[PDB]
Order: structure tokens, then C-alpha cells, then sequence
């Protein structure tokens, strides 16, 4: 639910609009409340003189569980301990409280709670700011290399540079030592780890003298494949410059930049005016079928057909749809004045609308 | 159509140039030349891919 | 086409 | 073996649920080359090399008569023949042209559902994302650090499914 162990606490002992926040409870009760007013007015009496019974003289409480919910929570959701640990220890910590109990104790308690929700949130915001422990396992690697190369300097310093940007920028990522080595994983429970001691040893070679050979494939198997993962994770990093270009490591970083460019620029591309209303063609039908029924089955002629259409309406429809009602008539009217044999067909055949140019 | 494996299996053999492709064409003259009475073609091996 | 290959009269009398 | 040039996991797919199950390395197509010198020894190495940077490769970088539903349809919206309608006298026998409607008829029938889903991987998505995997250096880090998603018994949220329960 919610990280800030107050907040994912107070979930847990509490009621829903009790005395316990006082001035809303006496806001409603008077008239003060403008949401719903006159809702306490007209509540049964017992409960209404319960709450204002509570509300003169309230009732004190004993927040010594709340306190000790808080921090066993915040221990919880920060790894102190596991959740069934958390069942046990709630009861330890209470009953310790509970016999050594005094008002400076409350006090630091409090103090307490205070501490351990700022240290889940600094915990928070630091796991997700970059994990200063990886910084400092990579300096301590860092001073075990040396920092001095015979053929090509500028060039390795760059690339070292380029790996503290990365380990800095990206957290979630891991460097630590497990053997007599340092190693990088790109992230928790994640593939792709580099043996960095390894990686080193083995590129210590290529600094400063791989830019003439590198248009010859004659030492390009020099490069171990764990070296190669080293240099393909930075490609984002170390941008164009910044190691000499026309050297093998040079050459190989650029096509490793250029590829991972095109690659995350194309992923974030990715990928008759007027026709009645339901109401008026239902108006429309039953105009249709009157008429239709009228002429048929007692001869009258279409003018007094259509009369007598008209006066059979629901009045509150035919009022309120006068003007469409009134149109369609005339339309109908001059229609059967004029060509007898287009009204019989508009007249008999369903799926007929009026055409454009009626409107 | 199996790009991940495909290098493992054109050394062995198994889909990839024909038996007259890969080899040096100087064997393959030789092999042309003396096919009477001396064969070669039945101790290479030469793929088929549906 | 020519990507699905496999890659690598009679009357009475007409002898 | 070597912690440079990795035989390469291979996914396992469950059909039923969508899921991938856990993997393993392949175990099918190992070359046993126990019987040769160090030149077929490093040509094979080379070779296994190659088909890793295949892979890393390719994981990484590569992810009027509407057809209706494969036979097309014609459309018309006033092929309205049978103008007639039973009132009181007519009496209409036998009847039906089937038309689609242009825009009730085919629209509803090609709806799409009405919320998308959320859930498993098909095969074919699958087939395209979950290429097989090279693991570099085996286990390298500190306990809870290792790819959990290999061992099938290992349940994502609920850490290490206990079998038979």
C-alpha cells in the first residue's frame, strides 16, 4: 500500500471518523459541514447524544500500540526482519515496553517512530539514487589497478572515467568482489557479468598501440570475449571523442554506439450532411406504416391520409418534434401532389430515407 | 534459418556450401581428374537443406 | 520464386 | 565450462499458462571433440565464440470487398430489393437477400474485445523474445544476486515454490 510507515501503520488502529480527529467531528455535529448538512440533525438519539456525549468531554487514549505497530512496521518493510519475525517481534517489543514502562519512555519512542520513517524513506530514495556501496567497491578496485599505462595514456584514463559514469549512472547495478577479482553485474537477479579484473588484465595490452592494427584482423583475438561484454555495456557511454578514434577499442566502441543508437530511436517511434435522429426515424416508421395502412385498407385519398396520420400522435411527441413532424408532412404533401408514383415507393418501402436537398 | 547455430553446424557439415565449394579447388580438380579409377566423392560429406 | 527447391507423350506407339 | 565462452541456455516454454519455464544449459548439441589436437581444439572454441556473439547480438538488438475474415465480402447499403412490407393485407412468402450492412453488419463484426488482456506470452512472441541466453560468469555474486528465473521450482513474487506443498 503505502512505503511511509506512519501512513501503512495508522491504516491499522484506527477508526473511520471517530474523536479521534476532534474539530471534524464537531464541525458536522453543529450545522459547520457544508457537503451534507442537517445529516446529524436527523439521526436517531441515541447516537446522537453518544457522539456529543464523546465530543464534550472526550475520552483519552492509549497509543502505546500504535507506536510500537509503527516501528515494527517500518522495521518490515525495511529488511530488519521477516514478516512472520515481524508477528513475533511486534509481541517482544511490546512486552519489553510494557515492563519498563515511564513517560521517557513514550518520549524516545516517539522520537523513535519519527527516526525510523525518515530511515525508510532515505533508504528508499538512496536505493533508487545509486547505491553508494557499488561506487566505493569500484574505487577500491580502481586503486588496485594501476593507473599508469606505457603506450597510451590519455586513452585509458577517458575509458576509466567512462566506467565510474556508468556504474554512477545507472543504479541497480552491482560491483562487488566474491574471489581475488571485481566483478559487474548489470543488475540484481540479472544476466551479463563481467569479470572486471579479468577485463582489465586483458586490456591493459590494447590501450596505445591497437590504433595502427586495427585495419588488420591479425590481433583482433586478443580480445577475450568477457572484454568484449566489458566494452559492449559502454557503448552508450563514452561517446565519440572522447576515446581516439581509428584504434580497435576506438572502432569498436563507435559501432557498438552507433548500433545502440538506431536501436532505442526507432523503439520509442514504435507504431449526405444531415440523417435523423433514432427518435426521428422512429417518427419516420410509424409515419410510414399510418400512412401506408390508411390508404390501404380504406381507400381515402393521401392528403386526407395523411391527415389523419398526423392527428393520431402521442401530443407530447408531436409538439415537442413540431418542426421535423411538420416538414416531413409538407414534404410528403407536395411529394404525392406532384409524383404519385415516388411517394407510393417512399411511402411503401422500408430502408427509405429522405434525400439530401429535403433538409 | 536458425542464424544461432548456424556457424556450428556449416563446420560440421550439416547445412552449408556443397562439397565442391568448401574444398581447395585443386582437390577438386584432382578429384574431377582421377573420379575413374581412383573415387574421392564418397569420402566427403555434402549437404542437403530442405 | 525459385526459393522452395530443395537447395544443396506417351501415346500408343513412339518407340 | 569456461567462464569466457559459455555453452548457452536454452528457455523452456510452457504452453498451457504463457510463461516461460526455467532453462537449461543445451544439453543436446554439445560437440565432443575429447578426441583432436589443440588446432580442431581452438577452431571449435572460435567457433562456439562465434555463435555466442550471434546471440548476444540478436537478443539484444532485434526485440466495396473488404477481406472480412478471409473470404471478402461485397457491400452495399441500398441493395434493398424487396420493398414491400406485410400491413394488413399483404402477406409475404419465402424471402432474404443476405447483404451486409456497411457500417452495422461489418463493424460489428470485426470488433476487437472490449478490455485487452493482461497475462502469458503466445508462442510466437515468445519464439521472437526469449532467444536463448549466454550466461558469462556463472554465479559470480553474493547469495540472492543469481538469476533466479532459470530454476523452474522458483516462483517470482513467493521466493523457491515448494514441490508437492
Amino acid at each position: 500500500t503505502d512505503p511511509a510507515v506512519r501512513a501503512a501503520l495508522q491504516s491499522q488502529p484506527s477508526g473511520l471518523n471517530s474523536t479521534d480527529d476532534w474539530r471534524q467531528v464537531m464541525d458536522r455535529i453543529m450545522s459547520l459541514t457544508a457537503r451534507n448538512p442537517d445529516a446529524f440533525r436527523q439521526q436517531p438519539q441515541a447516537n446522537r447524544l453518544s457522539a456529543i456525549l464523546e465530543a464534550v468531554v472526550p475520552a483519552r487514549a492509549n497509543p502505546t500500540h500504535e507506536k510500537v505497530l509503527a516501528i515494527v512496521n517500518a522495521l518490515a518493510e525495511n529488511r530488519a526482519i521477516r514478516p512472520d519475525e515481524a508477528g513475533l517481534v511486534y509481541d517482544a517489543l511490546l512486552q519489553r515496553v510494557a515492563r519498563y514502562n515511564s513517560g521517557n519512555v513514550q518520549t524516545n519512542l516517539d522520537r523513535l517512530v519519527g527516526d525510523v520513517r525518515e530511515a525508510v524513506a532515505q533508504r528508499e530514495r538512496a536505493q533508487q539514487q545509486g547505491n553508494l556501496g557499488s561506487m566505493v567497491a569500484l574505487n577500491a578496485f580502481l586503486s588496485t589497478q594501476p593507473a599508469n599505462v606505457p603506450r597510451g595514456q590519455e586513452d585509458y584514463t577517458n575509458f576509466v572515467s567512462a566506467l565510474r559514469l556508468m556504474v554512477t549512472e545507472t543504479p541497480q547495478s552491482e560491483v562487488y568482489q566474491s574471489g581475488p577479482d571485481y566483478f559487474f553485474q548489470t543488475s540484481r537477479q540479472g544476466l551479463q557479468t563481467v569479470n572486471l579484473s579479468q577485463a582489465f588484465k586483458n586490456l591493459q595490452g590494447l590501450w596505445g598501440v591497437r590504433a595502427p592494427t586495427g585495419d588488420r584482423a591479425t590481433v583482433s583475438s586478443l580480445l577475450t570475449p568477457n572484454s568484449r561484454l566489458l566494452l559492449l555495456l559502454i557503448a552508450p557511454f563514452t561517446d565519440s571523442g572522447s576515446v581516439s578514434r581509428d584504434t580497435y577499442l576506438g572502432h569498436l566502441l563507435t559501432l557498438y554506439r552507433e548500433a545502440i543508437g538506431q536501436a532505442h530511436v526507432d523503439e520509442h517511434t514504435f507504431q449526405s450532411l444531415h440523417s435523423l435522429n433514432s427518435e426521428e426515424e422512429r417518427i419516420l416508421r410509424y409515419v410510414q406504416q399510418s400512412v401506408s395502412l390508411n390508404l390501404m385498407r380504406d381507400g381515402v385519398t393521401p392528403s386526407v391520409a395523411l391527415d389523419m396520420t398526423a392527428r393520431n400522435m402521442e401530443p407530447g411527441m408531436y409538439a415537442s418534434n413540431r418542426p421535423f413532424i411538420n416538414r416531413l408532412m409538407d414534404y410528403l404533401h407536395r411529394a404525392a401532389a406532384v409524383n404519385p408514383e415516388y411517394f407510393t415507393n417512399a411511402i411503401l418501402n422500408p430502408h427509405w430515407l429522405p434525400p439530401p436537398g429535403f433538409y | 534459418a536458425t542464424p544461432s547455430m548456424m556457424p556450428q553446424w556449416s563446420y560440421m557439415h550439416i547445412s552449408g556450401q556443397d562439397a565442391s565449394e568448401y574444398l581447395s579447388p585443386g582437390l577438386v580438380q584432382f578429384a574431377r581428374a582421377t573420379e575413374t579409377y581412383f573415387s574421392l566423392n564418397n569420402k566427403f560429406r555434402n549437404p542437403t537443406v530442405a | 520464386f525459385a526459393s522452395l527447391a530443395p537447395r544443396h507423350t506417351s501415346n500408343m506407339s513412339g518407340g | 565450462m569456461s567462464k569466457e565462452i559459455p555453452t548457452p541456455y536454452m528457455w523452456s516454454y510452457q504452453p498451457q499458462m504463457g510463461l516461460a519455464a526455467g532453462a537449461a544449459q543445451d544439453y543436446s548439441t554439445r560437440i565432443n571433440y575429447m578426441s583432436a589436437g589443440p588446432h580442431m581444439i581452438s577452431r571449435v572454441n572460435g567457433i562456439r565464440a562465434h555463435r555466442n556473439r550471434i546471440l548476444l547480438e540478436q537478443a539484444a538488438i532485434t526485440t466495396l470487398t473488404i477481406r472480412g475474415r478471409g473470404i471478402q465480402l461485397n457491400d452495399e447499403s441500398v441493395s434493398s430489393s424487396l420493398g414491400l412490407r406485410p400491413d394488413g393485407t399483404f402477406q409475404i412468402g419465402g424471402a432474404g437477400r443476405p447483404s451486409f450492412t456497411p457500417r452495422q453488419a461489418i463493424l460489428t463484426l470485426q470488433t476487437s474485445s472490449s478490455e485487452p488482456r493482461s497475462g502469458g506470452i503466445g508462442t510466437l512472441q515468445f519464439i521472437e523474445e526469449f532467444v536463448p541466453s549466454v550466461y558469462f560468469n556463472p554465479f559470480s555474486g553474493p547469495p540472492g544476486h543469481y538469476p533466479d528465473q532459470f530454476i523452474p521450482n522458483f516462483d517470482a513474487v513467493k521466493d523457491s515454490a515448494d514441490g508437492y506443498d
